[PDB]
RNA sequence: AAGCGGGGCCUCACGAUCCUUCUGACCUUUUGGGUUUUAAGCAGGAGGUGUCAGAAAAGUUACCACAGGGAUAACUGGCU
RNA sequence: GGGACGCUACGCCGCGACGAGUAGGAGGGCCGCUGCGGUGAGCCUUGAAGCCUAGGGCGCGGGCCCGGGUGGAGCCGCCGC
RNA sequence: AACUUUAAAUGGGUAAGAAGCCCGGCUCGCUGGUGUGGAGCCGGGCGUGGAAUGCGAGUGCCUAGUGGGCCACUUUUGGUA
RNA sequence: GCCACGCGUCCAGCGCACGGGGUCGGCGGCGAUGUCGGCUACCCACCCGACCCGUCUUGAAACACGGACCAAGGAGUCUAACACGUGCGCGAGUCGGGGGCUACGAAAGCCGCCGUGGCGCAAUGAAGGUGAAGGCCGGCCGGCCGAGGUGGGAUCCCGAGGCAGUCCGCCGAGGGCGCACCACCGGCCCGUCUCGCCCGCCGCGCCGGGGAGGUGGAGCACGAGCGCACGUGUUAGGACCC
RNA sequence: CUAAAUACCGGCACGAGACCGAUAGUCAACAAGUACCGUAAGGGAAAGUUGAAAAGAACUUUGAAGAGAGAGUUCAAGAGGGCGUGAAACCGUUAAGAGGUAAACGGGUGGGGUCCGCGCAGUCCGCCCGGAGGAUUCAACCCGGCGGCGCGGUCCGGCCGU
């Protein structure tokens, strides 16, 4: 008899994309070796996230990319982002980038590359940098979802602003006696 | 009974809807019927637009 | 060409399609594994099997 | 790919006309039997006649 | 797929994932949303604060095209003409500000909720914010109004 | 590319047979006749292949050179070997560790042709 | 004067939605526009559900019926 | 300045620790039935399906393959649905 | 038990550092004998990691079943039991 | 008994083996019409164990209920809505689902000057309505800097050093830019409360608006949704079956 | 007053199916709203399959006959008139085994049958030696064809550029 727990002796995470894609599995197959074989830790986060899902590796919009190129690690050296990298319509200057994603949107390609940027994929990012040398790694807004207002503190609730789950948001949907200083109570 | 987290529904599905179900597998037909009708008119008035006026 | 384009040049039968961009590009590995630019930042191989 | 071969047209006695023919970009796409087994299992169910 | 879902997975077991005890019966706690003021209160408060009441005037035959007011931010004010324009606005030296109309696009009022870039313009729109007014007036622009 | 095909025709392809837990392939080019990456004799663009002669005596070696890809009807080459059983190991060995021809299946080769020769001895 | 007091020295003496009534405004709507009654709104009190997180509610069946309950009685058997 | 095996990478190999179970939850099924799109130059009156079986066996198991008898006309393997 | 001057054992909080000390200086519409007091900002100097032992931790969603319990040492209520 | 082997200057091969999990380079017999072997599956004998299943229950073998036996059938299904998670395509956009044009084909393809319209891109207030950073300099105006800060932060950058003498790469005390995300302090939008100084026009007031400090909002603060499919869960439907 | 877009589980004639396959699918695949039941309103079944072709067993014999035994048809009567395939519950008979704690079961053996291994003289495969043999036979050169590679340090010319 041993006293030990096994509730929680099986960790919870992702060995393999549930993706049945071919291209991320190459992708996958090629990032494999570098982990084990290198000794960055780059290779470890890049095929950590390479298997994650879409809520986990949030698009990143292209004005992003400029705030932190606006502050980057000291100017040549590239942005590497696992995500999709999206455009955004309220930036007006873009300056000549070196970017590495899974896919960029169509208008974000003519954009970067009107400036004189360059995009690379993930297999010519190991040709360039195997070992993530001289390399940025940015993610998206991961709460950023709406779902996220939805989650947290239940609604209805002192000093608990969450967004409730409603079809229409109108005068008479949710306003009353619960939200109503008037009308029985507030929180 | 409702569960933890959710919506507060309305379904209208208290009258006996299941007797008056419309469906749609006349539409590939119907598209047919259109333009079988419409093509016969045109040849009608020729010379006329098929339009109209 | 024309019904899809190549991919610097858009359909001209379609209204709005080009032809979808690449995951990646070298889909050999096996030329990029022994190609001669990762092989430097690389370790020892150990294949020595120790058993108990 | 970056250079795109030469595709030769063929006679109907089996040989190989003087003409020649670009290969298209669309050849190049890229392979996703995943998205098709998709498209193929769900367009299937279209053509399909209702029985109760 | 009948063949993906938990009921094969489940013949065999005698409650069918239901339990033995509390049997899965036909409607235990009511029908629909019953007991708003009754059994079911602490989930109709801990999850939809203010289901129950009136607030507000009511209005009898509203129609939604009265109040159709499209609204557009200062972000994506550029975005309606086309990217040439803009080049061309920085490179006139006469000074040429660009009309930019709101209502051809398809929105009435406009909010100055972004940066605008330091180039002259003229904007036509039908209702006009504060704060928007401003703004332009910043750049060396003229709010022109139309209806 | 090599790889790329090979996500494909690891699970659908009609050449794959799957019974008694084991995996097979019946591809022409597929000595060793094992589902796998090196023996698949589609995928790789230098591929060796031990066949048994058209007339029972002898091995044909199928050679595939690297100028027509895609045209399949020019691709393979065979020659045809009909020399003793020490001889006939030479040839083959020669041909394929000398000109550096896809040398990890050298002894694949040599185990096939082996066993293609005694299988054409007279029986007892 | 420092200070104390927004009830009773403290531990208890009280009430959701809807509806009604009163009060507060140089307040909003009353619908195509304007004026005036009226009506509907915002905020703050009150009119109560004592089964007190709040249904509008007399009996009898020995002519009785149904789903059940040994979770619950009349009998035997058990413990005292 | 001339040489053993390997690697269906969804594969293979090495270390340690652990293995109860009602309700209940999850995962893996080269477990089983029916029909459809592909696929096996698949099986078949020199004998299909079904049924019986004191035989040989396999898999922990759901079950499955051969041997024998009856039977006379269809049936199955793999990838998805 | 509804008394208490005393008063245990068992038990319940807190602390055992780097988010800690020691300096120097700005701001305040807060308080004013007095750069009085307080708070917030900065900049600087101190690592023997300041009890023992053991252990990888933190965190976000969806969520079934359960909401009749019983027995055993010790304490104890009602009841003769 | 000894895990001690050289000089001067200054203060290496051969064999043996309590050695990274067993070998024999050791043997003896019997095997053609009566012998060898055959876990399991056919039958029988013995020892040990062993109460008939399902269900309700704190408690079932119960003197608690269903149940002679066998074959077939026989019970969480379908539509709609929603929430979450996952996969795919596009991306501040996304989508024809309704409508037109070109055996299987009732398919498939095409039409965005067929995107009308659905969702998102802006919220707040009952409503009228309103509707999302500032600072510095010079004299309310004219120029400039222009998208908050602190702490923790995977990753990336430099090199005091160290692997006669340079280059590559290594690691490295220490020093930084800091992704996502968390805590806090600020800033902006709408309603409400309080307090003021004021300015100004197309019709100078019971006018129009700004400011400062609290407070309420399902807000902003360099997007993330749309369409399809799958699974789970809750419902309305006959709704797991009687 | 007035056609078109619209609806159509009745009727006429059609075409089709990722539908079901005689306890399924309409109640009804068949002399089915039939047999049958109730005074009546109404309720309402069960029931497909010899064989390719009846070639449906001539004739002999027992029995009164039903029923058999021979013979004959058929590829097959082991398809013989409710007849294709003929499972289980149940019963009859043959073979084997066993039998006073109802029967049955798990673990471990042992004995007896059943067929099988087609075992009954127990492995071959490579390398070297020996000697017996038998070849049209080796290495090295010449000619022709094919293929690979080349950093030909950069030969020459084509083609393409996500």
């Amino acid at each position: 008899g041993v006293d030990i727990r096994h509730n929680k002796d099986r960790k919870v995470r992702r060995k393999e994309p549930k993706s049945q894609d071919i291209y991320l599995r190459l992708l996958v197959k090629l990032y494999r070796f570098l982990a084990r074989r290198t000794n960055s830790t780059f290779n470890q986060v890049v095929l950590k996230r390479l298997f994650m899902s879409r809520t986990n590796r949030p698009p990143l919009s292209l004005s992003r990319m400029i705030r932190k190129m606006k502050l980057p690690g000291r100017e040549n050296k590239t942005a590497v982002v696992v995500g999709t990298v999206t455009d955004d319509v309220r930036v007006q200057e873009v300056p000549k980038l070196k970017v590495c994603a899974l896919r960029v949107t169509s208008r974000a390609r003519s954009r970067i590359l009107k400036a004189g940027g360059k995009i690379l994929t993930f297999d010519q990012l190991a040709l360039d940098s195997p070992k993530g040398r001289g390399t940025v790694l940015l993610s998206g807004p991961r709460k950023g979802r709406e779902v996220y207002r939805h989650f947290g503190k239940a609604p209805g609730t002192p000093h608990s602003h969450t967004k409730p789950y409603v079809r229409s948001k109108g005068r008479k949907f949710e306003r009353a006696r619960g939200r109503r200083a008037s009308r029985g109570y507030k929180n | 009974a409702p569960s933890r987290n959710g919506m507060i529904l309305k379904p209208h599905f208290h009258k006996d809807w299941q007797r008056r179900v419309a469906t749609w597998f006349n539409q590939p037909a119907r598209k047919i019927r259109r333009r079988k009708a419409r093509q016969a008119r045109a040849r009608r008035i020729a010379p006329r637009p098929a339009a109209g006026p | 060409d024309d019904l899809y384009g190549t991919w610097r040049k858009a359909a001209s039968l379609k209204s709005n399609y080009n032809l979808p961009m690449h995951k990646m590009l070298n889909t050999d590995l096996s030329r990029i594994l022994k190609s001669p630019e990762i092989q430097r930042a690389l370790r020892a191989p150990r294949k020595k099997i120790h058993r108990r | 790919a970056c250079a795109r071969p030469l595709i030769s047209v063929y006679s109907e006695k089996g040989e190989s006309s003087g003409k020649n023919v670009t290969l298209p970009a669309v050849f190049k796409a890229p392979i996703r039997p995943d998205i098709v087994n998709f498209v193929h299992t769900n367009l299937r169910k279209n053509n399909r006649q209702p029985y109760a | 797929p009948s063949r993906l879902r938990k009921t094969r997975k489940l013949r065999g077991h005698v409650s069918h994932g239901h339990g033995r005890i509390g049997k899965h019966r036909k409607h235990p706690g009511g029908r629909g949303n019953a007991g708003g003021m009754h059994h079911h209160r602490i989930n109709f408060d801990k999850y939809h604060p203010g289901y129950f009441g009136k607030v507000g005037m009511r209005h009898y035959h509203l129609k939604r095209n009265q109040s159709f007011c499209p609204t557009v931010n200062l972000d994506k004010l550029w975005t309606l003409v086309s990217e040439q324009t803009r080049v061309n606005a920085a490179k006139n030296k006469t000074g040429a500000a660009p009309i930019i109309d709101v209502v051809r696009s398809g929105y009435y009022k406009v909010l100055g909720k972004g940066k605008l870039p330091k180039q002259p313009v003229i904007v036509k729109a039908k209702f006009f914010s504060r704060r928007a007014e401003e703004k332009i007036k910043g750049v060396g622009g003229a709010c022109v109004l139309v209806a | 590319s090599a790889h790329l095909q090979w996500m494909v025709v690891r699970n659908c392809s009609s050449f794959l047979i799957k019974r008694n837990k084991q995996t097979y392939s019946t591809e022409p080019n597929n000595l060793k006749a094992r589902n796998s990456f090196r023996y698949n004799g589609l995928i790789h663009r230098k591929t060796v292949g031990v066949e048994p002669a058209a007339d029972g005596k002898g091995v044909v070696v199928v050679m595939k050179r690297r100028s027509g890809q895609r045209k399949p009807a020019t691709s393979y080459v065979r020659t045809t070997i009909n020399k003793n059983a020490r001889a006939t190991l030479s040839s083959i060995r020669h041909m394929i560790r000398k000109n550096k021809y896809h040398p990890d299946l050298r002894m694949a080769a040599i185990r096939r042709a082996s066993a293609i020769l005694r299988s054409q001895k007279p029986v007892m």
